RNA sequence: AGUCCCUCCCGCUCGGGAGGGAGGCACUCUGGGGGGACUGCCGGCGAUAAGCCGGAGGAAGGGGCGGGCGACGGUAGGUCAGUAUGCCCCGAAACCCCCGGGCUACACGCGCGCUACAAUGGGCGGGACAAUGGGUGCCGACCCCGAAAGGGGGAGGUAAUCCCCUAAACCCGCCCUCAGUUCGGAUCGCGGGCUGCAACUCGCCCGCGUGAAGCUGGAAUCCCUAGUACCCGCGCGUCAUCAUCGCGC
RNA sequence: GUCGGGCUCAUAACCCGAA
């Protein structure tokens, strides 16, 4: 359920929360209260980028 | 009577300038913020800034020390529903800064998607960034 | 003379500065803060622009009715810059143009015809129609071609 | 210093590399050769009864086919 | 008693004229001709009672009811209406040559009206397209 | 500001603008004379009815050749004084009625600064802006070489219209004059043959480089 | 008193002889009929891409029907309105009767 | 529109306006049928043919103007991921359903556009004139409430009848006066709404605040011949909600 | 000499900008 509001009687419990592939966990702390739990979950890895491959230029093709 | 530089609330304001458009120069207060509190004030918006005297100063601070009170209406201050106290409440220049610093880390301290977006010096409302938002040089193949 | 034979907005000029001997025109406590709509940036810069509204409003009753708030939000709208995207246009709001109508019919000058809208009096028509008169009489000193009117 | 005008008669073709060239004969109205007729080439569209003002009246185009 | 009624058409504006004997008072849609804007709008309606004379123009009252179009369609339509009513009124041949030299369209109309539009960037015209690239 | 008796005016003759009349107006040139329009009219516009016939603007009140002229943008694909000149959305396309105040503005202003009828010095500037002789271009060896020819009239007066336009566009661009005042004094100018007009410089390099290409 | 008479169709000669057989029908007897109205054709237009896939310039189709339509007005009489209410219209014709 | 009656306004009514009813089909409009243009008439060029060039008259003049309809074939051009279909494969999974993610990532190269770089303007109040289409799983006048977005009731409409629907560019008056500004509005903080089973990833709208680059663009390169191009808004498709798009006005 | 963009069906030559 990434779409459930944090309240304020979920606050002190540890709850594991899916992100597509796996259950990350999330420690529910005062300053939380009013935002959904999928805001501590990313879904999505930090890109860094490698070295351009052919095509990525007029001139590399 | 005329003065060229008048100082309001900590700031150097013009004399030439219209007071409504001379007000503007306080970080926090836009134009029609600064014709409400002209108004309320009982002040002519377009007279010249430098005509002011010490009483309209000390009035016009006052005024902007707690707008609300003084009946400008609740939904025309730039921090309605303060988090800490729960009030309406109007800031300008450091403290307005330091709220605005405050929210921010504030975010980043539960680690929340827009936290970790401002972290990363990257769009937080949604937008796409594959082609535009680009701040670089070219990489070479 | 009639409200057709005189330019709208000298009339309108006229019309608000004779409404202020009305005592049952007064401005909202909200005035002061308000804009006129969605499509516009900035306040009204002048003092007394109520009087100004409620005599537009007036003659757009005298010469349109019977007409109700959606069709006047409809005409006081216009177009909107809307940043980085295309103009467009928009409707007005209406708790200005409810209150204008509110006060107009408590001074006598316009009347509501019920799942019609409001309507101009007799006592409004003769109102407008004598001040477009002495509007028209000033008129004509410099344009004598309005004589044969 | 001023010009002499002359008075375009016939029209003979079109010319130029990209055909923006007439050539036409002109009689001159005014000045030491008045009277004579010679062929110029103009730039613009042009009709009979046209009247140039040529800056001098010593140069004469070559007959095109 | 007589009225006599006469039409205009410019680009989807049409304008229904009715002529009598009068005092010179000229209405459009109610309002007073003197008082038109703007000035360019108000110069192409006066043209042909200008045309016509003072002796003519004040002889007479003419309204006119005009709807559709936009502002100069709306100032050319009633322009035809008015100087075919002037014509078919006074019945006199110099008034009518006088048209004529002036201004043909006064007496024959215009009959130009708006090209349909085409695919390739269609909402700006028949014939504007799309810039053209190939690499 | 404007006063009531000029924002409602009514004309009773057949002149230009129901302000001014062409009677005396002279055209000295012999070549230009049949293509200067001045047969009596009120309203300049015509509706754009000439350009389908071939040499159909010659019978076109100059007057609205002018108006025509500076309905325009400028600078779109080629510079004026250094510049590309483009406008756009607040460009003066397909904007007749401002266009029309515009030369109203300007021959009121040229009226009041000279005392003199104003078509008549629009008639000098035009005849002061006109080249008699231009150019064509041939090819040679990947090199491009000039030879000179003569101009018909029609362009002589369609050059000299796009001229006084071009100078009066740059002169108000992106600077505290006005569009009315600009193309009063580009007028003015161009009438008295000062090098300061852009259509006169203009006409006078034209015609070096015809003659040091025969 | 009055009947109301509506038809419609996608073929104009069709509607045509039913208005004309209504007509000889009021003809026929001392009863005044009021002439076939025309109503505004409804037209209905759809503009659709002609290629199945994606590749190569974009060509449009602009295909339409057209409805037509009449009204009659006719004062309800048993001796008329019998004749009236016992003719047959084509198949392609909708016929739709009111007493006013 | 002319004509009769009733009511209300004005310079107090000789005259001038506005509603409503009786009445009419004149005018506009709607849509069936018909007329009209044929190089027919006149003068030249060409041959005395085919035609071409210029005139009258005309609403219209030389395929009158704008569209639909694309021959025999080729292009091993695109499409089996619209539907049809041969062969080869999977056939307890490569078939059928449910939950959560993703197609929305971001050192960077490119196409097509939108908004600007201001006076051929920005703001504030006032005044003008459209057409195409669409509506019962819906369009909603009119009244009330709210500063706004929005909220509560609800006439009429299965539609030439009721509704979407009093466009913008334009015009008048006042402030700003060539400045990174009363230009520009990207970016971000706080608060208020709507649709939906669900709004964080990843929706749209409103109020106050904040105020980035940009001061006209190198080599190159695109569209367009008349109600065309430029400039300005609007309708429909998609659609519960959402238009910087497509097709049209 | 490096990097990027133009021109060409494409590559080389050629043109432009930049560090
Ligand atoms: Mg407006
Ligand atoms: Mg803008
Ligand atoms: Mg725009
Ligand atoms: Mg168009
Ligand atoms: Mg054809
Ligand atoms: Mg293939
Ligand atoms: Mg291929
Ligand atoms: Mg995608
Ligand atoms: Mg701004
Ligand atoms: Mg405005
Ligand atoms: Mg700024
Ligand atoms: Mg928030
Ligand atoms: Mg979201
Ligand atoms: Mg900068
Ligand atoms: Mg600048
Ligand atoms: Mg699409
Ligand atoms: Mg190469």
């Amino acid at each position: 359920c990434r779409d459930m509001i944090v309240l304020p009687e979920m606050v002190g419990l540890t709850i594991y929360v899916h992100n597509g592939k796996e259950f990350v966990p999330v420690e529910i702390k005062p300053e939380m209260i009013g935002h959904y739990l999928g805001e501590f979950a990313p879904t999505r890895k930090r890109v860094q980028h490698g070295a351009p491959g052919i095509g990525a230029t007029r001139s590399s093709m | 009577d005329f003065r060229h530089i008048v100082r309001v609330a900590g700031v150097d304001l013009d004399g030439n300038k219209q007071l409504r458009w001379a007000l503007t120069a306080i970080k926090g207060v836009g134009i029609n913020f600064a014709t409400m509190v002209c108004r309320v004030a009982g002040l002519d918006p377009f007279m010249k800034a430098g005509y002011l005297t010490d009483e309209q100063v000390k009035k016009i601070e006052e005024i902007l020390q707690d707008p609300v009170a003084h009946g400008i209406p609740r939904w025309a201050v730039n921090r309605p529903k303060d988090y800490e106290t729960g009030r309406d409440l109007h800031l300008i220049t450091a403290k307005l800064d330091m709220a605005i610093r405050e929210d921010i880390m504030r975010l980043r301290r539960i680690r929340a998607y827009r936290g970790i977006r401002h972290e990363l010096g990257l769009p937080v409302r949604g937008q796409r960034t594959r082609s535009n938002f680009r701040r670089g040089q070219t990489v070479g193949v | 003379a009639t409200v057709y034979d005189v330019p709208g907005d000298l009339l309108v000029e006229r019309v608000a500065q004779r409404l202020k001997e009305i005592p049952e025109i007064k401005p909202p406590e909200w005035a002061p803060f308000v804009k006129t709509g969605r499509h516009k940036e900035r306040l009204p810069e002048q003092e007394d622009w109520w009087y100004y509204r409620v005599a537009s409003i007036l003659r757009r009753v005298y010469l349109d009715g019977p007409v109700g708030i959606e069709r006047l939000r409809t005409y006081y709208g216009g177009r909107k810059n809307r940043g980085h995207a295309p103009e467009r246009f928009y409707k007005a709001g209406g708790s200005i143009i409810r209150k204008a109508l509110q006060q107009l019919e408590a001074a006598g000058f316009v009347e509501k015809v019920p799942g019609k809208g409001r309507v101009i009096t007799p006592k409004g028509r003769s109102f407008l129609d004598k001040i477009a008169t002495e509007l028209k009489k000033e008129l004509e000193e410099i344009i004598p071609e309005l004589k044969k009117y | 210093d001023e010009g002499y005008p002359a008075e375009v008669i016939e029209i003979i073709g079109r010319t130029g590399t990209t055909g923006d060239v007439t050539q036409v004969k002109v009689r001159i109205l005014e000045g030491r050769d008045k009277g004579r007729v010679i062929r110029r080439n103009v730039r613009g569209p042009v009709r009979v009864g046209d009247i140039l003002i040529l800056r001098e009246t010593e140069r004469e185009a070559r007959e095109i086919k | 008693m007589r009225i006599i009624q006469t039409t205009g058409k410019r680009k989807t504006a049409i304008a229904r004229a009715v002529i009598r004997e009068g005092k010179g008072r000229v209405r459009i849609n109610g309002k007073p001709v003197e008082l038109v804007e703007p000035e360019i709008a108000r110069f192409t309606i006066l043209e042909p009672l200008i045309l016509a004379g003072e002796e003519i123009w004040n002889s007479v009252d003419i309204d006119v009811k005009v709807q559709g179009g936009g502002f100069m369609g709306q100032a050319e339509a009633a322009r035809i209406a008015i100087a075919r009513a002037l014509v078919e009124w006074t019945g006199d041949m110099n008034l009518k040559e006088k048209f004529i030299k002036y201004d043909r369209t006064m007496l024959v109309g215009d009959p130009r009206r708006t090209e349909p539009h085409k695919p390739n960037r269609s909402t700006k015209g028949p014939r504007a397209k799309r810039q053209k690239s190939y690499r | 500001a404007k006063p009531l008796s000029e924002r409602f005016f009514i004309p009773h003759e057949i002149k230009v603008m129901g302000r001014w009349s062409t009677e005396d107006v002279e055209v000295r040139d012999p070549s230009l004379k049949p293509y200067i329009n001045l047969e009596p009219r009120l309203l300049p516009h015509t509706h754009g009815r000439h350009a389908k016939k071939h040499f159909g603007k010659a019978n076109v009140h100059i007057v609205e050749r002018l108006i025509n002229k500076i309905m325009r943008s400028g600078g779109s694909h080629y510079k004026v004084a250094g510049h590309f000149m483009r406008r756009e959305h607040r460009s003066l396309n397909s904007k007749k009625v401002k266009a029309y105040e515009v030369v109203k503005e300007a021959f009121k202003i040229i009226e009041k600064r000279t005392g003199k009828n104003p078509i008549q010095v629009l008639v000098w500037a035009i005849e002061n802006a006109a080249p008699r002789e231009d150019t064509t271009s041939v090819m040679f060896g990947g090199i491009r070489y000039h030879v000179a020819v003569d101009i018909s009239p029609m362009r002589r007066l369609d050059v000299a219209l796009r001229n006084i336009a071009l100078g009066a566009s740059a002169k108000c661009y992106r600077t505290k004059m006005s569009f009315a005042e600009a193309l009063a004094e580009e007028i003015i100018l161009a009438a008295n043959k000062d090098p300061k007009s852009y259509a006169y410089s203009k006409k006078l390099e034209i015609e070096r480089i015809a003659e040091s290409s025969r | 008193q009055k009947a109301r008479i509506k038809l419609a169709s996608t073929n104009v000669r069709s509607l045509e002889e039913v208005a004309n057989q209504i007509k000889q029908i009021a003809e026929r007897t001392g009863v005044r009929m009021s002439g076939p109205i025309p109503l505004p054709t409804k037209r209905i237009r759809i503009v659709t891409r002609k290629s199945p896939d994606g590749e190569g310039s974009a060509t449009f189709d602009r295909w339409e029907l057209r409805i037509h339509k009449r009204l009659i007005d006719i004062e309800a009489d048993e001796r008329a309105m019998r004749q009236i209410m016992r003719i047959r219209v084509p198949e392609d014709v909708t016929i739709e009767i009111e007493l006013i």
